RNA sequence: UGGAGAGUUUGAUCCUGGCUCAGGGUGAACGCUGGCGGCGUGCCUAAGACAUGCAAGUCGUGCGGGCCGCGGGGUUUUACUCCGUGGUCAGCGGCGGACGGGUGAGUAACGCGUGGGUGACCUACCCGGAAGAGGGGGACAACCCGGGGAAACUCGGGCUAAUCCCCCAUGUGGACCCGCCCCUUGGGGUGUGUCCAAAGGGCUUUGCCCGCUUCCGGAUGGGCCCGCGUCCCAUCAGCUAGUUGGUGGGGUAAUGGCCCACCAAGGCGACGACGGGUAGCCGGUCUGAGAGGAUGGCCGGCCACAGGGGCACUGAGACACGGGCCCCACUCCUACGGGAGGCAGCAGUUAGGAAUCUUCCGCAAUGGGCGCAAGCCUGACGGAGCGACGCCGCUUGGAGGAAGAAGCCCUUCGGGGUGUAAACUCCUGAACCCGGGACGAAACCCCCGAGGAGGGGACUGACGGUACCGGGGUAAUAGCGCCGGCCAACUCCGUGCCAGCAGCCGCGGUAAUACGGAGGGCGCGAGCGUUACCCGGAUUCACUGGGCGUAAAGGGCGUGUAGGCGGCCUGGGGCGUCCCAUGUGAAA
């Protein structure tokens, strides 16, 4: 049983490798309300036959690179970049608060 | 290698053992993978004959070994026995 | 560090064992003394708290 | 231990007399009738009022008194009774009398508590065949508190026997004065073999 | 003072004497392999392989 | 089926509100006390230092023997040559030293708890399996001779064999470059060119026993990825230069930039990266009413460290506690050139602290290393001992016995009281000795069948003449705390804001139930108090369970970013959800 998860492909900016950003569910132990958080698994694309936006399925494997675990199976869908949009927007807003 | 022994658990002076199988490394008091009975040589009550013969003959067919009074117990219950 | 009550014994040292209890003054008070150890030992005239006011057993004896 | 000494001097302490020192504590005085009220210079002033917690406490202490025991084993076995999944207090009452000292007392073979305990301690009693010494011994429905063979050949034991022949047993513990013995059965209660107390008061102060 | 630590270090020596002797010999023979294979000749490089 | 609170602010009142005590628990410590018994437990402080005893030994069914010594075989005998040889020593070799064992320095980390991955793998001691086991010889130990050395021991030539060590053969087979079929990230089968074996010893004897050689699978140990959860300070806010990524190598039992070259810039981060602190994690453990706060010793596991760092070599496997290299630091030994020693493995010494144990017994039981077996090792283990350190069992006694002795405390002197208490009586038999006495111990082995079953002869007890059975058996330790309110127990001289009490309000500013004592009394009893520490309480960090109009507290208002909550119907996915089925949730 090798565990997989439905993740949103990001960063084509690498050679033969894409980095998938995923968001998983869980309520709360002793409070309630469900939650959805950042976890970006490493998407192994042999000839960059995948890129930005295009959501796919990701697959846990053996260590292929420096921390790079996981891999990639079947593609899900294109016409995207919306989730990606939200993501990097959040990124800039990260780099919008300072102690200087 | 996996062996079989007798695991006393009683008080300071309560010779009441649980007949136990597990491997050599582990202590006489730790985690028993298996087990399969109990023994009381002191005889406070004739409950002291407890062996699980099925898994016994099996677990000896795979590659376990007895010990001293375990050789004894095994010859008792009918695990060494064969009635030709 | 204070003690139980009236009637001291020490000159210095004593190994007085810091205990621990504020009372209605000495902004802190705290950390009273064994009374027994290497000094103190209750006093010489108490008929009760010998469980820390020293004196083993008064024992009328005669 | 078990107080011992000015015993039923503490019978006026309760303000109430009891089958405690046996003879000199039933007939015309438990050190009573002579004078019944809490001992010491202060006894018959004009008393005040004990708070709920206090009176309920009192009741508990009275319980440990009639049975004559440190509240050690007592309290422990009380929570042990709370462990048994039945109505805690009452179940506790049955399993409370069940201790063989005052059991053998109200079974006959003893005049006083001190007696019963002293005797069983000396190996004078054997339940269901085995001669022991333990008085703090609870017994299951169907035992046989037989007496020792030399203890039948003793005297004050016979005195206790004949100074009884005319008393209905606690409807379960049959008296065999045929060879000195007692047959043990069932489980009574605060309605079957009662006593002048309120149990759930004690229970209510007990655990707060 | 003593203990059979003597034994084990002695014999560890021995088996390492042989070990490293043959080990280094074989390293050097592997150099032989790369030169002869790189050249484009077999037969004797094939002997190397034997 | 599982739960109670009060005190304290004001003249008085209710609410808000914090601090305090009622409770359980703990490695405890001390002060008062102290007796037998059981089962447990019993340095947390300097991971300071550690003297002396055990921890790791074993095999002669692998081999060459040196020696004490024996029958002294041979020697008609000499001196002694050597066949048996009992006892010893080490040497080669094989097996464990990688288990048993300790303890928190390191560490917030896939380390742990945990449900899975390996088509990315290794595992001797047991099993089922297939082919078998020949040929040559080489080297050094030991030993033979000789040198130095206080010692550590160190040196040069000669001998000798062997489950020591290689070279050719044997190939069912393994494994490899190239090929293919199914399987789909190097999993299976199979061809063409290649390599390797093995080693044999001992008897009861031509048959047998231990071991081997190849090869796979099975049992285990474990390795390495992952899904989740996993401690305080954001006054720790940005951060990274093997750093993100590749090809191609090297590396390891195995994938990965873990090491290397080139080339290309990302990489993670407010949901908490970078870092300081802090701690080893878990089953659990005390409380709690429940959810939770806390923490993690004995007992069970995992992680890691052997003074301190780097280290390889070795073996199946370790960077190895009782191994060595280097280094630094550190004690001790010496004939002064030079040498060695290391217990955060079990007892003990010192300092540290208020504080925490014998430098004893047995291998008998179990149990761990080797051996054909007996057996030798055996601080794993089984116990005595000690301290009330805790709980459970408990004795110090039972019986009658006054209108109430006396001693004493009080008083309006009437007595109340102490106190049936005692005294006196009848009573049993603690402790103590005498007779006996365990279990724990039937194996293993031997004889029998075959060495397989079964039966039968049998070593085998430290604990300790102890739990206990019988006899004789004698009345024989009681102490601590409170007595103003929370609290149940008050009468009497003394004390005069002085001497003291003190968890919180307060008590003595000479009529003190709160301070001393006396009496009686209340709680308890080998226990009683006092202090340190977590929590229920405390709904007082408010999830069941909070507040912000004046009691802590609404942003200076606008504003919109991430984020969260989404009006009415139809269907679609069915991630979250729900029930049902199953693996686990170990043991204790």
């Amino acid at each position: 049983p090798k565990k997989v998860l439905t993740g949103v492909v990001v960063s084509d900016k690498m050679q033969k490798t894409v980095t998938v950003l995923v968001e998983r569910q869980f309520p709360h132990p002793l409070y309630g309300k469900v939650i959805k958080r950042s976890k970006k698994y490493l998407a192994h694309d042999p000839e960059e036959k995948y890129k930005l936006g295009d959501v796919v399925e990701i697959i846990e494997s053996r260590p292929i690179s420096k921390r790079k675990r996981f891999r990639v199976l079947r593609l899900v869908e294109s016409g995207r970049m919306d989730l990606v949009e939200k993501y990097l927007i959040r990124r800039q807003n990260y780099e919008s608060l300072s102690k200087r | 290698m996996v062996k079989i022994r007798l695991a006393r658990f009683g008080s300071k002076h309560n010779p009441h053992y649980r007949i136990v199988v597990t491997d050599a490394r582990r202590k006489r008091d730790g985690k028993y993978i298996e087990k399969i009975g109990y023994y009381d040589p002191r005889k406070t009550t004739p409950d002291w004959l407890k062996v699980d013969v099925e898994r016994a003959r099996y677990w000896l067919s795979v590659g376990a070994q007895p010990t001293d009074t375990a050789r004894r117990l095994l010859r008792q219950a009918g695990v060494f026995r064969q009635e030709a | 560090a204070y003690i139980p009550g009236e009637g001291h014994n020490l000159q210095e040292h004593s190994v007085v064992l810091i205990r621990g209890g504020r009372v209605k003054d000495l902004p802190g008070v705290r950390y009273h003394i064994v009374r027994g150890v290497y000094d103190a030992a209750g006093v010489k005239d108490r008929k009760k708290s010998r469980s820390k006011y020293g004196t083993k057993k008064p024992k009328e004896a005669a | 231990g078990r107080y011992i000494g000015p015993v039923c001097r503490l019978c006026r302490r309760e303000g109430v007399k009891l089958y405690l020192k046996g003879e000199r504590c039933y007939s015309p005085k438990c050190a009573m009738e002579r004078r019944p009220y809490p001992p010491g210079q202060h006894g018959q002033k004009r008393a005040r009022r004990p708070s709920d917690y206090a009176v309920r406490l009192r009741e508990k202490q009275k319980l440990r008194r009639i049975y004559g025991i440190s509240e050690r084993q007592f309290r422990n076995l009380f929570e042990e009774a709370s462990k048994k999944k039945g109505v805690t207090g009452s179940v506790f009452l049955g399993l409370l009398e069940s201790r063989l000292d005052n059991v053998v007392y109200r079974l006959g073979f003893a005049v006083s508590r001190r007696q019963a305990r002293q005797l069983v301690r000396h190996g004078h009693i054997t339940v269901n065949g085995r001669r022991v010494d333990l008085p703090s011994y609870r017994v299951r429905p169907g035992d046989e508190i037989a007496v020792a063979e030399k203890s039948r050949n003793l005297e004050l034991i016979r005195q206790n026997l004949e100074a009884m022949k005319g008393r209905k047993v606690g409807p379960w513990l049959s008296l065999d004065v045929e060879g000195m013995k007692g047959k043990f059965l069932r489980l009574p209660d605060r309605e079957d073999l009662a006593l002048p107390v309120n149990e759930q008061l004690v229970i209510e102060f007990y655990s707060r | 003072r003593n203990l059979s630590a003597l034994k084990r270090h002695r014999q560890s020596l021995k088996r390492r004497l042989r070990n490293k002797a043959k080990k280094s010999a074989i390293k050097t023979l592997s150099k032989k392999a790369i030169q002869l294979a790189q050249e484009g000749k077999a037969e004797e490089a094939l002997k190397i392989m034997r």
